[PDB]
């Protein structure tokens, strides 16, 4: 159904499946062929088993430039959340190359800002896993705004909470 | 016992007031004076008895059947609070088992199919707290909202939740003031606050406006926005208009905002929305005036009466299975316990009175 | 009304001058049921919390808890003045005598009144003034009404450099 | 050069005015190998760290990361103005079209150019301006060049009382 409670739960499960598999099969195929792991496989390696708690899993971009609104994948190209590393709190984001070539967008960037604000607020390390072709050109200057907000956070958090950049 | 005259103002300032049924009374003016001045003939019990102050005036926080029970209640109250604002509340740490239990599963079916059929929010609260133990405060006042204490992994937490069984969970003056003071109490004493949302909006009524709902309802938003302690909000069902903002929304500073699949986060109801958005579309074709709007209403609700638009914008950090609520709150508080935030320097705020 | 204004002034470093003439609180079941206890307490909280200069002038009546509420020295008022017409007492003469002389008046059913009437008269001529409070220092001085302006001006001059602070806290828990 | 000057001004409470006209970074293998990544980042650090008043004026070009670096609002700039001649875009029209219309241009080997040439022309006439940024509020206003002095003077008057601070720390860890 859908108008029933059980139907809404089943609906959620479906979206979860779609979100956890945002990138296409061929995209993932291309990634693995380059000797690279997917955004989620990397997070599973970093965090302690079962500690991962995803944030903005169902986030989607709000752009209509150059037919971008034709495809609005859940997560918008980056996996984020928090968990524990060796039992200690850690905030993390993992850019998804299989989605828009991992090109940084507005929502995409806002997700990274949320994880950084969480880390600063709670005082825990930030592990950034980078794998992006660059700025999502369709969004124009909006992507530059995202970068800037991130740079600002990077600077304010400098010497406050550990920041490690994993470039894969 | 008795507490008359200006004396009543001392307990009023304290954080919690516990009375004894048919044994304690509070009042600024006695029956004799009001009698000769207003002509009103009232007895002590009705004027300022335990029940009156626990369900009518909103000044008392609990009415015990006897003194022994009253003392037991205060001891309970103290067990959830620190000795002073410089320490976290008294804790007895114990790692919880985050595996999905048969009890957790019950949450997936607690919300009925009919958006009208109510459910007891008490059940929701108990399912996430240690030993399903919920210590409620002001139970007889503004039953449309619940406030109280509990523990998560042995750590004291505060609770604020709309009660669908009363006024459909709607907010109003009394509920706003009740919850506002409680939240500020928890914040001042470093007690995290867990809020469960299911509010269709505010209780309509000329009396609500004339009695100052604008300045009194604002007390709750001020409370949440002011709070620096951990804040986790779970929207189980309804969350419309300003009510949504008021109930510990992320916009106010909430750290973690979760929503169930049954959540309905929107500006207003489908009818009120369509009647405005399609007022001109529906105006046309007088033939089949209805069914044409009933369709628009159906489209609007099936399209917006959910938590996915909010999730898209990150207003809610996640849409979760009801059964995973305990897991989220437990892991959320573990990280949030080191939350360090502060407001701009000031002597104090100027909260609406 | 007054509670929020006082807090507003305090938050923005504005000195507060208070003029007192209050017989007490407005009797009524509605007042009680509507929560006068927690709502009226907001005014005492505002005054006790205020760290800005506080000067209070009692022009006439000041009975019971109302006296305490209206920026009394006990709440932290820096300068409290009272006019000769001020009546600072725990309660009205009639209400006080019916208690203090409940037994002395009970005697002789005949001449019931006139006895307490005289007692009421004696009580007001003896206690319904600001001198007992002045003896205790509750008011810093009993002044001629015409000297109020002089007292306020000189008072504010000295009090402008007032420095006070409450115990450290995230914020208070004022009644709501 | 600019990074250390900005920090110097900030440490000594000197407001910083920035005028932008940058097409990007100077291409070159040497720039990369000599560490432009960590050395160029010093400028964004300086700006993001600065708590003194910051007013930025974009007179013309402002593309890619260079835009972010040059005292952008995203870094904390208090007032960002742009002239009508400003070109605030993610990248040059040519580079942008070769991506956005890579497929649309691939069609018809004949008429290869002129198609993208027109596209480049359309892109610059549509996006190579400061209005998209203005719609988003990235720039507080698009002003007439002649009104720059007026904006700077009035801006500094209000910003002179700016009070801001970074999270507590012994010091930052600026790239070296
Ligand atoms: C800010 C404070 C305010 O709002 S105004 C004060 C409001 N309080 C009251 O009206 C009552 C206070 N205390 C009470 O005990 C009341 O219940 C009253 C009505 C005064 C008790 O009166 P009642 O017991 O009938 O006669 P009595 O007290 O009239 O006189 C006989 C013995 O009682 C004693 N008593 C004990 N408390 C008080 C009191 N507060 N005021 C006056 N007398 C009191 C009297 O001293 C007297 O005993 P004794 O002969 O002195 O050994
Ligand atoms: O409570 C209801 O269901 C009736 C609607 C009236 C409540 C008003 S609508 C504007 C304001 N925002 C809200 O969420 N509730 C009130
Ligand atoms: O206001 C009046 O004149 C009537 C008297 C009743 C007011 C009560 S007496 C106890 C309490 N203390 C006060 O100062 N006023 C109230
Ligand atoms: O400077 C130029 O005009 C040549 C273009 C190359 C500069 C690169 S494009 C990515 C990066 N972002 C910028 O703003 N400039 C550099």
């Amino acid at each position: 159904d859908i108008h029933t409670t059980a139907g809404k739960l089943a609906d959620l499960r479906r979206r979860i499946e779609e979100a956890t598999h945002a990138g296409s099969a061929r995209a993932v195929e291309k990634q693995h062929a380059k000797g690279k792991l997917t955004a989620r496989e990397r997070i599973d390696l970093l965090l302690d088993e079962g500690s991962f708690v995803e944030l903005d899993e169902f986030a989607r971009h709000r752009s209509t430039n150059f037919g971008l609104d034709a495809n609005r994948p859940y997560g918008d190209g980056v996996v984020t959340g928090y968990g524990t590393v060796d039992g200690r709190p850690v905030a993390v984001f993992s850019q998804d190359f299989t989605v828009f070539g991992g090109a940084l967008g507005e929502v995409y960037g806002q997700k990274i800002v949320k994880v950084m604000d969480f880390a600063l607020k709670t005082g825990c390390p930030v592990v950034g896993i980078n794998d992006s072709g660059g700025a999502r050109i369709q969004e124009g200057v909006a992507s530059l705004g995202a970068y800037g907000e991130i740079f600002r956070r990077n600077t304010h958090a400098s010497g406050v909470i550990p920041q490690i950049s994993l470039v894969v | 016992g008795p507490c008359a005259g200006g004396a009543v103002y001392s307990p009023a300032i304290t954080d919690f007031t516990v009375m004894v049924d048919q044994t304690s009374h509070m009042f600024i003016t006695g029956p004799d004076v009001i009698k000769t001045v207003t002509g009103e003939d009232v007895g002590f019990e009705e004027l300022g008895g335990a029940r009156t102050h626990n369900s009518t005036s909103g000044v008392a926080h609990h009415m015990a059947g006897d003194e022994k029970d009253a003392v037991e209640y205060v001891k309970q109250l103290l067990s959830y609070l620190p000795s002073n604002n410089l320490s976290e509340p008294p804790a007895f740490p114990e790692e919880a088992d985050l595996a999905v239990t048969d009890e957790d599963a019950e949450l997936d079916t607690i919300v009925p199919d009919s958006a009208n059929q109510p459910y007891d929010m008490h059940s929701v609260i108990e399912h996430v707290l240690d030993d399903a133990e919920f210590f409620e405060t002001q139970p007889l006042f503004a039953p449309n909202i619940l406030t109280g204490f509990g523990r998560v992994e042995g750590r004291p937490v505060g609770i604020v939740a709309n009660q669908p069984m009363q006024f459909a969970g709607c907010l109003d003056i009394t509920a706003s003031e009740k919850a506002a003071r409680f939240v500020r109490t928890c914040d001042a004493f470093n007690v995290p606050v867990l809020t469960f949302v299911d509010v269709p909006g505010f209780l309509p009524g000329v009396d609500q406006e004339h009695d100052g709902i604008i300045r009194r309802g604002a007390k709750l938003i001020f409370a949440y926005a002011e709070a620096t302690v951990p804040l986790i909000t779970v929207i189980t069902r309804k969350a419309f208009g300003g009510a949504y903002d008021v109930m510990g929304s992320k916009h106010l500073g909430a750290d973690l905002n979760l929503a169930w699949p049954t959540a309905q986060i929107a500006v207003m109801g489908a009818q009120g929305a369509v009647n405005i958005l399609h007022r001109r579309t529906i105006a046309d074709a007088g033939d089949d005036a209805e069914a044409t709007r009933a369709r628009l209403i159906q489209e609007y609700e099936d399209a917006l009466l959910n938590p996915y638009t909010a999730a898209e914008r990150g207003y809610v950090d996640a849409v979760i299975m009801p059964s995973d609520t305990r897991r989220h709150i437990v892991r959320g508080l573990r990280q949030l316990r080191t939350k360090r935030e502060s407001l701009p320097p000031k002597k104090h705020g100027n909260i609406p009175l």
